[PDB]
């Protein structure tokens, strides 16, 4: 099976909360690093996803700010396929792609 | 009326910096793949063809 | 049934009348929710102090109340874990649900186990302090006194040390005794935010509650840690802290008719102490095989460690950790004073790697120290001066960290050894420089396919100086010096930089491609 | 439809409102000093000698989210603040338990009980009628069924040997509602503010009781997250003051701590527009009076609920003063759904009535002969104020430390609660600098990255190290003379005097001593003057200018000023 070896390494984050959110599928054709911005506090990640059922490319960008956020957005890297629901911030009114804080999120590597 | 009107500063500075970390993040993108390429270019020719 | 009388209700103790035999400790239940403990009793009568309150219970004289004949003993229920509760076991803040199956039953009081019973102390226990860890190691079954002044950083290193469990299997308990609800809350906030909620409960007996339950409060923590411990778990308990439980005590002893002593004190408050906190340690096989880690925390004041109850807590642990006051006002965090501070375990809690590692820093320490207060005239002995004003520097650099960072104990160890090789000189007070460095090498020995070997290799064995040199040599430093050249523009000039790194190997080209790729700041050759 | 919103708005609601009223710029030009002054004092901003500064400040109030926000709903139908887990009151019940006074004592007295239709319970309230007056006892052990003894919650006289008491079988109870705003009682409710005692109007409540369905309802508490704006330079720049924590005024006698808390209670009353609860313990009758018509002339006084336990009443009264100021605070949150700032003053004299009355009632004394349940006694005070979904409760408790004993168990009691130490300095105030707070000794937990800015925090450190580093050099001039220093450390003195003496800040309560007319300074502007002085731009003023002005700009066009009178002169 070519999946088998995927199984063991998939990462399962998710919040018992529950808000309206924007839901990504596919592939991760490219990720950069991580910035920065408020007071050195958050974690700045822009993405690009290859959909799954259309293969179009999409631009977002992710933001950390606990420990654990950033661990898991850390887990993302190239050609790594992902389950993402992001819940859109108020900050994408100043930026030219829409900026998303991570939900729940599976990540196969 | 003149002298009273000010530039704000909570405004400016969120926006300038959210356009300084987007400017930052496509200038490095665009300097890493150039740089590669040089890398690439640098290390790609047969030896005895 | 009920078999009690009330009888007076004075002093905030209940003085049931009733022909029973009394036993000191014996649960007396008011109500299905309210009970209290014997502390004194004759063949007619006993005093009773509570642990709960009830808005709809209202306890008065002639009210009925049975004597269940049973010791007080705390149940073991599985949604313990990520959760507060009270010595009652009643759950106060939870994130599962509880299956009202009681996994076990132990008594508060139970006797400390024998010396048979026990082993030496010989694994490390993390703290995530890189002074702590490498100059006052704690051992798995160590006792470890945090004593110092109000707002000065116990209850942080503290929650540092509870922290660096996040991947080791360690079970944690935290006793709060007369502790603010909203710091409890906080503490509970940043376990769940640092991913170490899961394996950690939260005992909490707030200011204003009975004497009796912040009394009995670490001896419930105790029976807990003692219940994990029979299952062979390492557990960590931290007591926060354990001058409240001495002032609970008092209280309780002079409301109950008993004699003052020294420091209006009862006369056994030693004892009160010792047979606690004797309670850790590490044990054998046959009786568990686990061990129990204890940190309690005392307060002093203005600096005053020859307090009654700070030198009774000192002459029982088996060491200290010293925050000093002074230091915190300089702006040294965490302020920890290594002059006053102590671990009589030593090297015999380090690994081999790590005695290794940080053998002979304590006396280079002392000796700056020294050197700095007493430099006097301009003229300089010899280059050892500078010798001293280097690597004296670049420890206390090391020292300094920022709150809640927890920094692994290979990557402590491979940081003194740097510094012991002087590949630290070129240091001038830049934070990012050593932040960088920390960094590149808890990612290469956490995530990299032969960083995470070359970290088994570093925990479990003991190698020696020529092995250490080639893994430096030949992975760590190309990786390091990569990884530095690109963000430190200064250290194209500085002089040392360029004495120290270069014959070293240049890896950039493949360092570009991972980090091209969407690889951390760490990765070297591929992830496992 | 204007009607129609105006139709759910009472008289003095829409007068209220007149307040959060948008003034264009184009109208503000047209104003006179006199008219913008009283939009200041409106306002709460402060008195403004200057036009364009004037305006300035009223729009960048105005500007402010809150103050929009406000404005935009006062052109809306009134909204109910709906009361979730409100205070319930006492219920009804009738006289059940009736006994008399068995034994005699100073401030103790033993109750034997004749007849019961139910048991007694602790803390419960007998009363006694003596010539028309009415005294309350409160339970403190009960020795067996038909047997209690009482300690007396005011005076005494009047009490003997047989004298009939009656109980309810109830602690005691407090008349609590909207209209004790402006009135002044005790800790029992008894009015202090006119002799011919108009009574409060509202529902009996009993202080003593939480009214928790269980405990784990005390830890859904939400930990201080925000600021609360004073005003006041030093306070604002080094030493944040948390909205639903504690802060301690500390200090000797005379320091200054009383001014501080008027200053602090007009500045939350007007510029932050809530509501301001002051609890006396052990209030001396002149100073009490003092402030009570202070807070009448200054106009602060029709929104501050005021209890004061006297010093001339028992112990058992002013124990109850911080308890029944608490329940003020807590009704007004949970009920009407307003952010409380509570003043205490004193806790040491807090600490000191429940040593006296743990001394009273034959109890062993602790160590110093404080009472075995100081710390237990502190945490119950001290527990009751939080910050929940319905609002805030801030609180700011002065303390008298003896003789500077820092060590004391008092003293050692009330830090294991504060949140902020504010300490005053006897010889800072005897040098004429006012606030006369202390920068070096006091220190705030809301000072981090957490709560502030990295700007904010760099400021604050770089004060802090000037000030010390001038503090040290200062001996050194006092002994070698000021020629000694080097190039650097004669500008680093510079810096730090300049520095020391902006501080200083003139308030508008403080009118009555100086004379000098008060100011309010945003945390922007302190900000802004402190940087400009730490780089060393206004080095070339001389020192006095600095003293007791508002902002930076003033220190600027005084010198100015002075030095074109100098040029015209010659
Ligand atoms: N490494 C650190 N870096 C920065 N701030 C720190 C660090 N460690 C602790 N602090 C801060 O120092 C203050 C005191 O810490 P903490 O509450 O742990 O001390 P404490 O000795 O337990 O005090 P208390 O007397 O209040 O019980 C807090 O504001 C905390 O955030
Ligand atoms: N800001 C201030 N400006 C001028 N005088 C002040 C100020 N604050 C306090 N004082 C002085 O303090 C005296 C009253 O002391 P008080 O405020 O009762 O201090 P405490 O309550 O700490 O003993 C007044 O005579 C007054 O002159
Ligand atoms: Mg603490
Ligand atoms: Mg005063």
């Amino acid at each position: 099976n070519i999946f088998a070896n995927k199984i063991a390494n998939q990462k399962a984050y998710f919040k018992r909360d529950i808000k309206t959110v924007h839901t990504f599928l596919g592939r991760v054709n490219y990720i950069q690093r991580a910035s920065k911005f408020n007071d050195e506090k958050r974690v700045f990640r822009p993405l690009q996803i290859e959909l799954s059922g259309t293969n179009e490319i999409v631009d977002i960008y992710l933001e950390a700010t606990t420990y654990i956020s950033k661990k898991a957005l850390d887990e993302i890297r190239q050609n790594s396929y992902i389950f993402l629901e992001a819940k859109w911030l108020p900050e994408s009114n100043f930026l030219n792609n829409p900026l998303f804080e991570i939900q729940n999120i599976v990540i196969e590597n | 009326i003149n002298q009273t009107k000010e530039i704000d500063v909570n405004s400016k500075i969120v926006k300038t910096e959210l356009e300084y970390v987007e400017e930052d993040s496509r200038l490095r993108k665009e300097k890493i793949e150039l740089i590669q390429k040089n890398y690439d270019n640098l290390n790609a020719k047969p030896l005895v063809g | 049934m009920k078999n009690l009388k009330i009888t007076a209700i004075k002093d905030n103790l209940i003085f049931v009348e009733g022909e029973h035999q009394f036993s000191f400790l014996e649960i007396i239940k008011f109500s299905d929710k309210v009970e209290g403990v014997v502390l004194k009793a004759n063949d007619r009568s006993a005093i009773v102090a509570i642990l709960n309150e009830d808005k709809d219970l209202n306890l008065t004289v002639g009210s009925l109340a049975e004597a269940t004949g049973e010791l007080y003993k705390i149940p073991i229920y599985d949604n313990y874990l990520g959760s507060i509760i009270n010595v009652l076991g009643e759950s106060l803040v939870k994130q599962y649900e509880r299956t009202n199956v009681a996994l076990d039953k132990k008594y508060v009081f139970t006797e400390a186990q024998p010396i048979f019973t026990r082993s030496a102390v010989n694994e490390p226990l993390v703290t995530g302090i890189t002074v702590v860890d490498g100059v006052l190691p704690v051992g798995r079954g160590q006792k470890e006194l945090i004593i110092g002044d109000r707002g000065t950083g116990k209850t942080a290193i503290a929650l540092n040390a509870m922290l660096a469990q996040e991947n080791t299997d360690v079970i944690n308990i935290f006793i709060a005794i007369g502790k603010k609800r909203d710091e409890i809350v906080e503490i509970y906030g940043t376990f769940k935010k640092h991913n170490i909620l899961h394996k950690s409960i939260i005992v909490s007996a707030a200011s204003d509650d009975a004497v009796a339950a912040r009394y009995l409060a670490p001896y419930a923590g105790m029976a807990i840690a003692e219940f994990f411990q029979q299952i062979g778990k390492d557990v960590l308990v931290v007591m926060d802290d354990l001058t409240n439980h001495a002032d609970a005590y008092r209280e309780l002893s002079l409301l109950a008719g008993i004699a003052p002593a020294r420091e209006a004190y009862p006369g056994d408050i030693f004892y009160v102490h010792s047979s606690l906190l004797e309670r850790g340690g590490k044990y054998g096989p046959e009786f568990g095989g686990g061990s129990i880690t204890i940190l309690p925390i005392a307060q002093t004041l203005a600096g005053d460690i020859s307090g009654y109850i700070p030198t009774n807590l000192i002459s029982i642990t088996d060491g200290q950790i010293y925050t000093s006051a002074k230091l915190f006002n300089e702006g040294t965090r965490p302020a920890i004073d290594v002059n006053l501070s102590v671990s009589r375990l030593g090297s015999a809690a380090q690994s081999k790697f790590m005695a290794f590692a940080s053998s002979g820093l304590k006396k280079i320490y002392t000796e700056y120290k020294y050197l700095k207060r007493l430099s006097s005239f301009s003229s300089k002995i010899s280059n050892r001066d500078l010798e001293t004003l280097q690597k004296g520097k670049a420890f206390e650099s090391l020292i300094d960290q920022a709150e809640y960072e927890v920094i692994d104990y290979e990557t402590s160890a491979i940081l003194f050894l740097l510094l012991k090789k002087g590949f630290l000189n070129f240091y001038t007070e830049k934070t990012e420089a050593l932040k960088v460095i920390i960094g590149v090498i808890k990612v290469f020995l956490a995530k990299d396919v032969l960083g995470r070997k070359m970290r088994a290799i570093l925990v479990e064995h003991g190698i020696d100086s020529i092995v250490w040199n080639l893994y430096l040599n030949h992975m760590i430093l190309p990786l390091l010096k990569y990884h530095l050249l690109s963000e430190l523009q200064y250290l194209a000039t500085n002089r040392e930089f360029i004495k120290k790194f270069k014959d070293i190997r240049n890896d950039g080209r493949i360092l570009l491609a991972y980090e091209r790729k969407g690889y951390e700041r760490g990765i070297a050759y591929d992830y496992k | 439809d204007p009607e129609f919103v105006a139709s759910t708005y009472t008289e003095e609601e829409i007068i209220h409102n007149l307040l959060f009223k948008l003034y264009s710029v184009e109208q503000l030009a047209l104003f006179t000093i006199d008219q913008l002054n009283a939009l200041l004092f409106a306002r709460g901003l402060g008195l403004e000698k200057n036009k364009v500064r004037a305006i300035k400040s009223l729009l960048t109030l105005q500007t402010s989210y809150e103050f929009m926000e406000k404005s935009q709903a006062a052109l809306l139908p009134k909204v109910s603040f709906n009361p979730t887990n409100p205070l319930k009151p006492i219920e009804e019940k009738e006289f059940t338990i009736f006994g008399e006074i068995v034994e005699i004592r100073s401030q103790v007295y033993k109750i034997r009980i004749d007849k019961a239709e139910e048991e007694v319970l602790p803390k419960v309230i007998f009363y006694a009628d003596v010539n028309g007056k009415e005294i309350q006892l409160e339970v403190a052990d009960i020795f067996d069924k038909n047997l209690v003894s009482t300690f007396v919650l005011g005076n005494e006289t009047g009490l003997k040997i047989g004298t009939k008491v009656k109980s309810k079988n109830q602690s005691y109870a407090i008349k609590i509602s909207k209209r004790l705003l402006g009135r002044v009682i005790d800790p029992i409710g008894k009015i202090l503010d006119d002799s011919i005692a108009t009574p409060v109007h509202g529902n009996m409540y009993a202080p003593l009781e939480m009214q928790h369905d269980s405990e784990a309802t005390r830890y859904v508490v939400s930990p201080k997250n925000a600021i609360l704006e004073t005003g006041i330079k030093v306070i604002d720049v080094l030493l944040p003051i948390p909205k639903g924590g504690k802060t301690g005024l500390l200090g000797g006698a005379g320091v200054g701590k009383t001014v501080i808390v008027q200053e602090l209670i007009n500045a939350f009353i007007k510029f932050h527009d809530g509501v301001s609860v002051f609890a006396g313990i052990g209030e001396r009758i002149r100073e009490g009076h003092e402030l009570w018509k202070e807070a009448e002339a200054l106009g602060f006084l029709n929104k501050t609920a005021f209890i004061f336990g006297q010093m001339n009443e028992s112990p058992g009264l002013r124990f109850r003063s911080g308890i029944s100021g608490v329940k003020v605070a807590e009704y007004f949150r949970n009920n009407l759904g307003k952010s409380v700032l509570l003043f205490m003053d004193n806790i040491f004299r807090y600490v000191q009535a429940g040593s006296e009355i743990s001394s009273l009632l034959e109890k062993t004394p602790s160590a110093v002969g404080y009472q075995p349940t100081l710390f237990s006694e502190m945490g119950q005070l001290q527990e009751r104020i939080n910050s929940t979904k319905d609002g805030d409760i801030t609180s700011i408790q002065a303390m008298y430390i003896p003789a500077d004993d820092f060590t004391d168990p008092a003293a050692v009691a009330a830090f294991a609660h504060f949140d902020s130490t504010i300490i005053l300095s006897r010889q800072l105030a005897a040098e004429g600098v006012y606030p006369a707070i202390d920068p070096l000794e006091s220190n705030s937990k809301m000072l981090s990255i957490k709560y502030t800015s990295r700007e904010h925090l760099d400021i604050a450190k770089k004060t802090v190290q000037t000030l010390e580093k001038t503090k040290t050099l200062e001996d050194i001039i006092n002994i070698l003379g000021f020629d000694a220093l080097s190039e650097d450390d004669k500008k680093v003195v510079e810096v730090g005097r300049r520095l020391k003496w902006f501080l200083t800040q003139p308030f508008v309560v403080a009118e009555k001593f100086s004379g000098v007319p008060g100011k309010f300074v945003r945390l922007k502007d302190s900000l802004k003057g402190i940087k400009t002085i730490l780089d060393g731009d206004l080095n070339h003023i001389p020192v006095s200018y600095f003293s007791f002005v508002g902002v930076v700009e003033e220190i600027i066009e005084k010198f100015n000023l002075d030095a074109k009178k100098e040029a015209l002169k010659n």
